């Protein structure tokens, strides 16, 4: 059909399937996952082992792939589990498990190398001369949509200066209570940028959460060099759109649009159905307007790292011991 | 504000 296989819908996994494909086509991450020393792990208790199983099935199987073992592995079985969490939190669970299992191994540091960026959070008072420059690391960025036309305005809002004035002034300690400014500036941007849009806000005296189906534009190519304190020639902050995680409905149907090779040949992944689609269906048709189908997550890849992030993955990159273990489990399932 | 659907978180 398309050389790509889908994932079976077996429950209220919601965004999970959409996330998995996005993680599966992060080829460097997939090859890193394949090499994790999971030989001694418990099959039904190891999240990395479940992820290796899922990636192997997505790469080799011709039939839709199931995720019961994975969902049992990270223990999201309560009724509201997927509804109570967001995609960032599930991605953090999976990647934290993977990174921790990679600690003390030959594939250590892959997660920070692919998804970690550096940020500066600053607080400076206008009256007294004091400055706090707490430095923070990030693996995902949650951009606001309400009132923002496109990604550029959302980023401007993210680095916007916030005024801490009377009745909300900043305690400068030795300098006493002072009026100040709080803000955030970007130091670095990861090779793989996980942007999540904020399409649900609390509404008092109402149904407590209304879906924000407002129009919001995102470009195929995202220049973010202007949002860095110090730029760098020969490595500009130009990013290529890679994944578009889309939701239809209200407070739903979750579908992921992906061009795995970064060539602009877009595909639609609707659980077990993977088809070819236009760029317009993947980008223009998911801005939102007045329908209910709009994008909630964007995944960008830096232009200078595309080839390394999207390394071609052959069936030989999977360690033969892992292949034997997975084949053994498949044999038992067949019997 | 929230990115996905579900119960309120605020």
């Amino acid at each position: 059909h398309t050389g790509y296989v889908g994932l079976k819908n077996q429950g209220a996994t919601c965004y999970m399937n959409s996330l998995l494909q996005t993680l599966f086509f992060t080829n460097q991450l997939r090859k890193a996952v394949y090499m994790m020393p999971t030989e001694g792990d418990d099959s039904s208790k190891s999240v990395p082992l479940a992820l290796q199983r899922v990636f192997y099935e997505l790469q080799h199987s011709d039939k839709p792939v199931g995720t019961k073992k994975l969902t049992k592995s990270f223990g999201w079985e309560t009724l509201d589990s997927f509804m109570q969490h967001d995609v960032q939190e599930l991605c953090r669970v999976l990647l934290d498990n993977v990174e921790n299992k990679m600690k003390g191994t030959c594939v250590e540091g892959t997660i920070p190398k692919l998804f970690r960026g550096k940020m500066v959070s600053y607080i400076q008072c206008k009256e007294v001369d004091y400055r706090s420059d707490r430095r923070e690391d990030y693996y995902d960025i949650q951009l606001s949509i309400k009132g923002k036309k496109n990604i550029f305005e959302s980023f401007v809002d993210y680095v916007a200066v916030e005024q801490l004035d009377g009745d909300n002034k900043y305690d400068a300690g030795e300098h006493g209570l002072q009026e100040a400014e709080k803000g955030v500036k970007f130091l670095t941007l990861p090779p793989v940028l996980h942007l999540q849009l904020m399409r649900f806000m609390y509404d008092p005296q109402t149904d407590q959460n209304i879906k924000i189906n407002d129009r919001f534009e995102f470009p195929e190519q995202l220049p973010l060099d202007e949002f860095l304190q110090k730029t760098d020639p020969k490595d500009p902050a130009n990013y290529i759109l890679h994944a578009v995680l889309v939701h239809s409905g209200d407070n739903g149907h979750y579908v992921v649009y992906l061009n795995p090779k970064g060539d602009g040949k877009w595909c639609k992944f609707d659980d077990d159905v993977v088809s070819r689609c236009t760029k317009e269906e993947a980008i223009e048709h998911n801005y939102g307007g007045h329908h209910c189908t709009n994008a909630y997550m964007l995944v960008y890849i830096r232009e200078s790292k595309l080839s390394e992030v999207l390394q071609a993955v052959t069936d030989h990159d999977i360690p033969q011991q892992l292949v034997e273990r997975l084949q053994e489990e498949k044999r038992i399932e067949a019997q | 504000f929230r990115v996905n659907a579900g119960p309120p978180r605020c």
